RNA sequence: AUCGAGAGA
DNA sequence: CTCTCTCGATG
């Protein structure tokens, strides 16, 4: 009746970008991207992703609510390092990590019977 | 009505193992927990999908229109 | 800088119905005049009975905290368990007898002593070692 | 390789039980979502009834067979109807394939998925084939004629990710679990009297050392073994179950590393 | 008869639905374009544009306070203390 | 044979009848409930079985005996407004507006009066995996 | 439609309260929310 | 001793001496005068009556009694010096503050309270569950019962 | 609701990553809060819990029948045979961060039953819709396209906020809003308006140039007129 | 009364309500349906004329949109059929009824209406689905839970109207009510026993969870509060971050019972300016009490802040409890065998001494009490031994529970259940009693055909040695039967006895008010009150306060 | 009963002493008993009390039980609410109840009373009697639909 | 499954709900109130 | 629409 | 003296 279509929980809208990027006026140097059409799944995994990253500061993310698939992610850094190269820093990590996982479990497969 | 193609819970298929479960109850003589158990049914969620569920279709078939 | 620095003697260990956090009564081995509570968290440094703590309270080592990086850092401490916390109440037993109270985010601290430099200030580190 | 590490205990065409090792927390969750629900698989999307004088309701029949496994080996070379350029759907994103049945014997007359007949053309792509993992090669029991009852009905099956319903769901239940002698203490175990005698001993405790009374809380652990089971449904096989999760998360990556490739534009 | 503008002996204060009553009919005066007589600076809801105009005391409205007897003191809006 | 007897309440004013037929016999389990020994001795009849004082709606209530009388009320009262199959022929009956559950399951914890009752045949729910569980707090 | 097929009805000391006689003839717990409560029985 | 009076006088020294830092080891820059004629003025601006007659100016000193007795046991000079240990910056705040919370606490005009009072007292009479007490005294006590149920006879 | 009274609508749904899951992989079909057990004293509900845990496993029928011997011990006994907490207890992890759950989750199948009460039945809302005849006010049920009735007790609130003009809102233009003349001089809706001439007439006191314009309520001259009907004048002057 | 008093309107609608722990408190949850049925006429100005204007380019069917266009000569333009649905020049002056938006004052009420927080005034945020979704501390004035409660909602027309909704019956500013001289909301559920678990002294957060509880908190400086443990690990407690929640300049103090500054039991309540030193948070602070943290945030800092500071609270601990867990199973209803062996032996000597007393009474050496039966005598002294064997058998097993019990920690915390519920779960539900007295005699002599006559035994006259975990026998099934009948009864004779008193007072205190001398009156004139209250004080802005001259010594006034 | 009495040294101290409860009610004679005090002497029968104390005793007795009633539940009601009710009950000369032969047979508008009860009969009455209905109560403006002198009605707003 | 009971009136299916009432012919014995005359009352309902 | 009936909290 | 859906017979 009220209930929204199911692909809008991974289909971008009409002019919804995927990205928002926001200047954070609290803290220095910080940054809030808010994530379109995505859940845990990837905030999860990048916030925890930039936390391993030393020359971050602040790492945390949250969905505002489960209707809507979508979540705020805030970044600061320290000095002399934009946030975006920490995000682009994570996410190339978070890729070969999972090449390397791909390629180590299809090597682990072909050793297997039945 | 019929017995349900897939588990509620997880989603393991289980309307292919119905008649089967009635053979292993009516021709193998088992009771329930072992047929379920040799259907391959090890949580309890689709051994309840498939135990707990009744075949009514059988009866409605029983009217001619 | 500096502010307190003395050694005390563990004389009680109590976990009151907890199983991180105990409250410890020690006493000075300098001042017969000088006595110490404080809630400790046995979970990360274990505090049996019958102990020689080194305790120290200073005022530094506001700012928004900045992960331990690298460091590479003047950590000031090279202590065993620190905490941070807020004084709270500077109770008059005597003249000759002056306590004061910590709040260690909920583990609360009762310091006896007479000769103090500690003012109610947000600056309260308690370092504690061997 | 060098990163992550993985050790198949057991292995079969429905279930992988396996080790994962050196891995965040976050990458394991995240993986187990996605192989969850976030993973291509073709699915009956549409169905045209005909005639249906079964004794099951029309859209009750449709159910069901949304339900069914259908092959989904070659289903990365197969197309979305949202993306295809076509009218309504066409070879290149869906798969039709019909069915008609009807009572002829006086006994039960069970329609099953086998008698679902591929119509579209599938032009080479392994697709679409109803998966019967059935003993006697029946498969899904999908509905019961009397004697004269009949059900004639087309289906078009499309493209679809098991977020936007379960149906495209690929995987059933995944096993999951880290830490088996709790010594990370991320769970505060409840009792009456024992603590250790009243919870049952996992099966992944034959995998790691036994904690000493002797030794300290470990604070500066985290948590690098976990043990997990990924059982299919059969539309696609186990290994690239987890494969094609790990290329699906990998490459939801880069959409949002493109993302940020392209925010550079003035 | 009247009450005369000395000797009153009402609250001085502007009581809650004095406000509220004042605000609810200067924005209803703004939401038919009436003439704003305070700066804008970016509001556009006749109900904020009328608290701001209230706040600078720019509204010629004046509360007839009446008394059981029948008697009646008026208080200006300039007049009148905002303490809520 | 004179085995059965009907009562009603005028008669029953002068008989003593005995609530199990364990009431006529000549180091416990503490789980058990406390049940006080017969005091008495001339009975004259026997219940046929306790559970029969219960209604036809209370009788699917799963441990009645353990729950707070009107919350037994309350399910005695909302059982009826439960979906399921009312009738095998509701294909064939023209009804001002029925609910029919699509896929029924006869409970997991059921009642010796549930057999007589059909609710084993015409079931009217289903056996939901609950976990009870303070966790997003929606 | 089982309860609905043996219920009673009761028209105007305490009818309303669950008398000892009810006892193996009326259920003691089948009975409405409100006003009708008491008054309505099953057997 | 415990009794709702308007304006919460401890909160608004606890206030005082957390606004201006005031320390427990300073001599108080105040005046008996300052402190004593203080109180004793700040009375003169609690106003809940504003007339110019001799009847409404009774039915004001009536109507603060109880909160002057108040302001006049919290704010003893002995008390204000000693346990507060206050300024005279900070005092002043304190008498502002608390006639200003004062004229807050007034109630406005067109209240109207009949209705607030039939209601605060009937909304918590639902969620009531020897003599006899509860919805049916109270259904007595409105009704103004010809002959109670429990009529009873204390005797000291 | 359950077999015990425990009455409750879905607050939300989650798919089955967002699910808490026990080791084993096994997500809830629902999730109840337990603030819902103690005030209740539902404990039957619980050990139907139980019971249909081992019955489940077991593979055979649990007998919950009233008075029995059938004890929790048993049934805990049972299910720690098959290898799980006696007293139903999971350990379960959160579907969002993968992280264990401190406390332990009451877990296991439980007969539950959907009533007739649905949203998509009960939702209504009108804005500006059919009136009635006699009164002229809004007319009553969601079939209907009705509107709801702002009882005396919702009045009763608006009085106490001191909300006068809403209430005035309510009670006229949100609903039955009607304009009537009145003679100047007996005080009745004796007068006969001709509109569009400006002729408005009075046959009974001869008024035309003394005449008064009202908005009242439709119900409130439908009481006028019935209690004029009843021999009674309810003469309505506009001065003090 | 049916059609003056109250009437049914338009611009109105009725849903089936749920909680939302993202809502704030001043906020209603509305349907997209229902937002695109319910209009407002909005005058055309300058200020607004392009969202006007985009909004009837949108039309129905697809929110924000507009339903109808009123022009200048008064004719209604259906924009849902018209020709000229496309283009419209929308000249100022005319009217554009739209689709209800977001922050749109509307008052949410439900039934029955009891006092003015049964009507409130929430800010609209239209979400999908079909249930009207409110905050959980806003539960507690409308008294309603989410079993199929269903509520109502009223939509302003004028600027006027929506201005009297917004100042004066906006949710924030019905915070402190003025029946109790207390706030009428605060942290319930989950809320209350999450920030119960969260406040303990052993409740320790590292630094992932504490950052995004941080950044979960919209009023956050983003300043990271420096850790409560350095080494050997950065460590953060639950008091440490739930003081983020907390506004600047907010102190508290309260003592229990055994509370000394140092409070050896984590009990009581210290909170120094926006910070809480000592003391675990449960309904004795953060709930609807009369000194709590919500009337003093409210006076304090105001009532905007006050609802800030529930959806904050609401956040933060919600959130660590989504991460935590809790629970309850049958094992929080199962005491120690040796305790309930004491539970069964104090029924049984409960029981001995009941017959003792029976036995005297037989024997004609009872001697009454002065001014009742010998019969009365006998039925008070067993009826109040049987009342001591289930105070007693609950008080074992209530003691017997651990810290770690689900049912006591939901105690403990407030959030729901009693003592009670403990004693008759786990040890004895007790004496069943009709009329005040015990199960009488329906049959004669006697209460059921399986006793003898004349048999006042415990068992016989209705106490039930068993409890809910044990389970009742056929008799004491019955007897509670009648008992929860009874109960039942006299509940809808209550709410209809107290639903008739109710409008009896309202109607006798209607016209009733306090005019520009504060002298309280009615429509006469007379006189109820010189001064309303006798002191002309609002009792929302009043608190209990201590007048220390009254108490203590001459020798300590003096000193 | 036990009862706090100011101790000589000035504090507070528990003083309990022996207080006779009875089952029956007559004050008019019970008082003037030699033995008791006569000034503490209470009854729950504030009709006794109206009676024998006066119309004021009656009052405070007539709030004592109202208070008594609402925190035997373990309620608590501020005092001005309460406190009006009583005074309405008790500013007639006597004991007026909550009822239709009470506060309705009061001599305020007709609509007013109309709108409780006995509806009808009032009009009737009204009618016969030629009353005049001054338009300032509540429920009259409700009926007439007309913004009722309540709250932000309770004044006029003109231009100056 | 159909168990009957119940009539069948324009094509709807109707059931009698069994009307409880007081027994005829019996003899009761009832204490009047206090403010009445009479004490005690022996009456009996005939059919 | 006018009267009865069931039910929702 | 006592807010909703609903049904189903009546004019
Ligand atoms: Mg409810
Ligand atoms: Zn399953
Ligand atoms: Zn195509
Ligand atoms: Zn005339």
């Amino acid at each position: 009746m009220n209930a929204p279509d199911r692909f809008e929980l991974f289909l971008l809208g009409e002019g919804e970008s995927k990205l928002k990027i926001d200047p954070d006026t609290k803290a220095p140097n910080a940054v809030v991207i808010t994530f379109e059409k995505e859940d845990h799944t990837l905030g999860n995994l990048i916030r925890a992703e930039l936390l391993n990253d030393r020359k971050v500061l602040f790492a945390a993310y949250k969905v505002e609510h489960p209707f809507f698939a979508r979540f705020k992610l805030r970044i600061q850094t320290t000095e002399g390092y934009d946030p975006k190269d920490a995000l682009k820093n994570a996410c190339n990590s978070i890729i070969n990590k999972l090449g390397a996982l791909k390629t180590n479990f299809e090597t682990e497969w072909n050793l297997q019977t039945l | 009505m019929i017995v349900p193609v897939r588990c509620f819970s997880c989603g393991k298929v289980v309307g292919d193992k119905w008649e089967s479960y009635l053979n292993l109850l009516q021709e193998d003589e088992l009771d329930e927990g072992t047929a379920l158990s040799r259907l391959g049914l090890k949580r309890y969620c689709c051994r309840r999908m498939i135990l707990t569920h009744v075949d009514l279709i059988e009866k409605f078939l029983r009217y001619n229109p | 800088n500096t502010l307190f620095d003395d050694i005390f003697q563990v004389s009680e260990v109590d976990p009151g119905r907890y199983n991180k956090v105990c409250r410890i009564e020690a006493a000075s081995t300098t001042q017969d005049q000088c006595k110490l509570t404080l809630d400790i968290n046995v979970e990360l440094f274990p505090v049996a009975a019958q102990d020689s703590l080194t305790v120290t309270i200073a005022s530094s080592l506001t700012r928004s905290w900045r992960p331990p990086q690298a460091g590479d850092r003047s950590l000031a401490d090279d202590y065993d368990y620190v905490m941070y916390g807020t004084a709270y109440k500077f109770e008059e037993v005597s003249k000759d007898l002056i306590a004061v109270y910590y709040s260690f985010g909920g583990l609360l601290m009762r310091l006896e002593g007479n000769y103090l430099n500690n003012l109610k200030q947000e600056n309260a580190y308690l370092l504690i070692r061997r | 390789e060098e990163g992550p590490q993985v050790k198949i205990r057991e292995a079969s065409k429905d279930n992988v039980d396996f080790i994962l090792s050196n891995v965040d927390l976050a990458m394991a969750n995240s993986l187990r979502r996605v192989m969850i629900a976030e993973i291509p698989t073709l699915a009956i999307d549409s169905v045209e009834v005909e005639t249906n004088t079964t004794v099951l309701a029309d859209e009750f029949i449709a159910h069901r067979l949304g339900l069914i496994p259908l092959q989904s080996m070659d289903i990365e070379q197969l197309e979305y109807s949202r993306d295809c350029f076509c009218e309504d759907h066409c070879d290149k994103c869906s798969v039709v394939l019909t069915l008609q049945a009807f009572g002829e014997s006086e006994s039960t007359t069970n329609v099953y998925s086998k008698d679902l007949v591929i119509v579209s053309n599938l032009m080479g792509r392994n697709i679409g084939h109803p998966i019967i993992q059935d003993k006697e090669g029946n498969g899904v029991l999908i509905c019961k004629l009397r004697k004269g009852q009949e059900l004639k009905l087309t289906c078009v099956a499309k493209k679809g990710i098991a977020k936007e319903h379960a149906k495209w769901g690929p995987a059933a239940a995944i096993e999951f679990e880290y830490d088996p002698w709790n010594k990370l203490k991320h769970t505060d175990y409840w009792y009456e009297q024992d603590s250790a005698k009243e919870w049952p001993q996992s099966k992944n405790c034959e995998y790691e050392d036994p904690p000493n009374e002797g030794d300290p809380f470990d604070y500066k652990a985290q948590a690098d073994t976990f043990y997990m089971n990924v059982e299919s449904v059969g539309s696609i096989p186990v290994d690239q179950v987890v494969v094609r999760g790990i290329d699906t998360l990998q490459k939801k990556v880069a959409s949002i590393l493109l993302a940020l490739t392209q925010m550079d534009q003035d | 008869k009247a009450i005369p503008k000395d000797q009153r002996a009402t609250t001085p204060y502007m009581t809650k639905y004095e406000r509220a009553r004042i605000l609810g009919t200067r924005a209803l005066q703004i939401s038919m374009n009436a003439p704003v007589f305070v700066d804008l600076e970016g509001e556009t809801d006749p109900l904020r544009i009328a608290m701001k105009e209230l706040a600078e005391k720019k509204i010629p409205l004046v509360i007839r306070r009446y008394l059981p007897d029948g008697s009646f003191e008026d208080w200006s809006v300039e007049e009148l203390i905002v303490d809520l | 044979e004179g085995l059965v007897e009907y009562i009603d309440a005028e008669e029953e004013e002068s008989i003593l009848i005995a609530m199990q037929p364990e009431d006529l016999e000549p180091d416990v389990d503490p789980a058990k409930r406390i049940r006080v020994s017969h005091h008495a001795t001339t009975f004259t009849h026997c219940e046929i079985h306790p559970s029969m004082i219960l209604g036809v709606a209370a009788s699917i209530i799963p441990f009645p005996d353990h729950n707070q009388s009107p919350r037994n009320t309350y399910q005695s009262a909302m059982g009826k407004q439960a979906m399921g199959v009312f009738l095998t022929n509701y294909n064939v009956r023209m009804d001002t507006m029925a609910n029919i559950l699509y896929y029924p399951q006869k409970p997991l914890g059921t009642t010796r009066a549930m057999e007589y009752l059909k609710f084993r045949e015409l079931p009217a729910g289903q056996n939901a995996i609950v976990a009870i569980a303070c966790y997003s707090g929606y | 439609t089982l309860s609905h097929l043996r219920r009673t009805n009761t028209p105007i000391a305490k009818p309303r309260q669950l008398h000892n006689t009810h006892w193996g003839l009326v259920c003691p717990a089948e009975t409405p929310e409100g006003q009708a409560c008491g008054l309505v029985k099953n057997l | 001793a415990n009794w709702p009076l308007p304006v919460n006088i401890r909160r608004i020294i606890q206030n005082a001496q957390q606004t201006f830092h005031i320390d427990h080891t300073k001599p108080s820059d105040l005046t008996i005068k300052d402190i004593v004629l203080g109180v004793k003025d700040l009375q003169e601006n609690l106003l809940v009556l504003r007339g110019k007659n001799e009847i409404i100016q009774n039915a004001q000193r009536d109507a603060v009694t109880l909160f002057c007795c108040l302001l006049r046991s919290r704010l003893a000079t002995r008390r204000v010096l000693q346990e507060y240990r206050l300024t005279k910056q900070a005092f002043d705040w304190v008498l502002s503050n608390i006639e200003a919370q004062f004229l807050r606490s007034v109630v406005h005009p067109g209240e109207m309270v009949g209705v607030l009072a039939a209601q605060s007292i009937g909304e918590p009479a639902t969620q009531m569950t020897k003599v006899t007490s509860g919805v049916p005294r109270l259904k007595e006590i409105l009704n103004v019962a010809k002959n109670m149920k429990t009529p009873s006879l204390t005797v000291y | 609701a359950s077999r015990h009274g425990q009455k409750g609508t879905i607050g939300i749904t989650y798919r089955r990553e967002d699910m808490p899951f026990t080791a084993e992989g096994i997500v809830p079909d629902l999730i109840i809060n337990p603030h819902a057990i103690p005030s209740r004293m539902t404990v039957a509900h619980l050990i139907e819990c139980l019971l249909s845990k081992v019955a489940a496993l077991s593979g055979n029928e649990g007998d919950a029948s009233p008075f029995t011997d059938i004890t929790v011990e048993g049934i805990s006994k049972l299910l720690r045979e098959h290898g799980y907490q006696s007293r139903g207890f999971e350990v379960m992890y959160n579907g969002h961060t993968g992280k264990k759950l401190m406390a332990q989750i009451f877990f296991g199948p439980t007969y539950y039953q959907r009533l007739r009460h649905m949203v998509d039945d009960k939702i209504h809302a009108r804005a500006r819709g059919p009136m009635q005849v006699l009164t002229r006010q809004p007319v009553e049920g969601r079939s209907r396209d009705g509107g709801l009735r702002f009882g005396e007790m919702e009045r009763d609130c608006m009085i106490a906020h001191g909300a006068a003009s809403f209430l005035k809102e309510r009670l006229m233009e949100a609903s039955d809003a009607f304009r009537v003349h009145i003679c100047g001089i007996c005080g009745l809706m004796t007068v006969i308006a001709k509109l569009n001439h400006n002729q408005f007439e009075c046959k009974g006191c001869d008024n035309k140039i003394d005449i008064y314009q009202i908005h009242i309520p439709y119900a409130a001259k439908l009481l006028f007129q019935e209690l004029m009907a009843m021999n009674i004048t309810p003469r309505l002057y506009t001065d003090r | 009364r049916g059609n003056l008093m109250g009437k049914r309107v338009d611009f109105s609608a009725r849903t089936v309500i749920s909680g939302d722990p993202n809502l704030e408190l001043d906020q209603v949850g509305v349907p997209k349906s229902i937002a695109k049925t319910l209009t407002y006429p909005e005058v055309v100005t300058p200020y607004n004329i392009d969202r006007l204007t985009q909004l009837v380019r949108n039309g129905p069917n697809e929110h924000p949109g507009a339903k109808y266009v009123i022009r200048d000569s008064g004719d209604r333009i259906d924009l849902r059929y018209s020709k000229r649905a496309g283009d419209i020049q929308l000249q100022y002056g005319w009217k554009v009824e739209r689709h209800i938006m977001d922050n749109d004052p509307v008052l949410f009420n439900r039934q029955p209406s009891l006092h003015k927080m049964s009507m409130m005034a929430h800010r609209v945020k239209v979400i999908p689905y079909s249930t009207f979704r409110l905050n959980l501390s806003v539960t507690s004035p409308y008294n309603a839970d989410f079993d199929g409660d269903e509520m109502n909602l009223h939509v302003p027309q004028s600027e006027e109207t929506r201005a009297e909704l917004s100042q004066l019956c906006a949710v924030p500013l019905q915070i402190v009510s003025p029946q109790s001289n207390k706030p009428c909301m605060g942290i319930v559920q989950d809320t209350l026993c999450g920030i119960r678990k969260l406040t303990l002294r052993d409740t320790f957060i590292e630094l992932d969870q504490v950052l995004n509880m941080l950044y979960w908190v919209p009023d956050w400086d983003g300043v990271i509060p420096t850790p409560a443990i350095i080494k050997p690990k950065p460590l953060w407690s639950g008091k440490q971050i739930l003081s983020v929640a907390i506004p600047n300049g907010i102190h508290l103090q309260r003592f229990d019972e055994g509370t000394t500054l140092l409070s050896p039991k984590d009990n009581g309540m210290l909170i120094i300016d926006g910070q809480i030193i000592f003391g675990v948070v449960e309904k004795k602070t953060v709930g609807s009490s009369n000194g709590g943290l919500i009337h003093v945030v409210t006076r304090e800092k105001g009532p905007q802040v006050c609802a800030k500071l529930f959806g904050n609270i609401q956040k933060v601990v919600n959130f660590w409890l989504l991460h935590n867990g809790f629970s309850t199973g049958i094992g929080d209803t199962i005491a120690d065998g040796p305790t309930m062996r004491e539970i069964t032996e104090t029924i049984a000597e409960a029981k001995k001494k009941v017959l003792d007393v029976t036995k005297e009474a037989q024997a004609n050496l009872l001697t009454a009490k002065h001014g009742m039966t010998l019969r009365e005598s006998f039925e008070d002294n067993v009826v109040r031994f049987l009342n001591e064997a289930r105070d007693k058998a609950g008080r074992l097993a209530e003691v017997n529970l651990k810290d770690l019990n689900n049912v006591k920690q939901m105690v403990m915390a407030g959030s729901k259940g009693s003592f009670i519920n403990i004693a008759q779960m786990s040890a004895c539900v007790g004496q069943q009693s009709v009329e005040g007295k015990r199960i009488a005699f329906g049959f004669v002599d006697r209460t059921l055909p399986h006793f003898s006559k004349d048999d006042y035994s415990p068992e016989s006259k209705g106490f039930v040695e068993n409890s809910y975990l044990r389970g009742l026998t056929p008799q004491e099934f019955f007897f509670h039967a009648m008992g929860g009948r009874e109960g039942l009864i006299d509940t809808a004779v209550k709410t209809a006895e107290t639903g008739y008193i109710q409008r009896r007072l309202v109607k006798a205190l209607e016209d009733i008010m306090v005019h520009y001398d504060n002298t309280t009156r009615n429509s006469l004139g007379n006189v109820i009150q010189f001064i309303y209250g006798e002191d002309g004080m609002d009792a929302a802005h009043i608190e209990k306060q201590s007048l220390d001259t009254i108490g203590g010594s001459d020798a300590a006034f003096e000193k | 009963y036990d009862r706090k009495v100011p101790s000589p040294t000035g504090e507070y101290v528990k003083e309990p002493e022996w207080v006779l409860e009875t089952d029956g009610v007559n004050l008019s004679e019970v008082m003037t008993v030699p033995g008791i005090d006569p000034t503490r002497i209470y009854t729950n029968s504030f009709i006794d009390i109206m009676e024998v104390l006066g119309i004021e005793a009656g009052r405070a007795a007539l709030y004592k039980e109202v208070y008594n009633v609402i925190a035997s539940d373990g309620s608590y009601v501020n005092y001005r609410h309460m406190a009006l009710l009583v005074d309405v009950m008790t500013t007639q000369g006597g004991l007026t109840s909550v009822t239709r032969h009470g506060f309705n047979r009061s001599n305020t508008g007709a609509l007013m009373r109309c709108s409780f009860e006995e509806t009808v009969e009032i009009l009737f009455e009204a009618g016969a009697s030629a009353e005049l209905d001054d338009c300032r109560g509540v429920s009259e403006n409700v009926i007439l639909g007309q913004m009722a002198p309540i709250g932000t009605g309770a004044f006029d707003v003109m231009i100056d | 499954f159909d168990m009957g009971g119940y009539f069948i009136i324009n094509g709807s299916e109707k059931v009698l709900i069994a009307q409880e009432r007081s027994a005829g012919n019996i003899v009761q014995v009832f204490k009047k109130a206090a403010p009445s005359p009479i004490s005690h009352v022996a009456e009996i309902r005939s059919a």
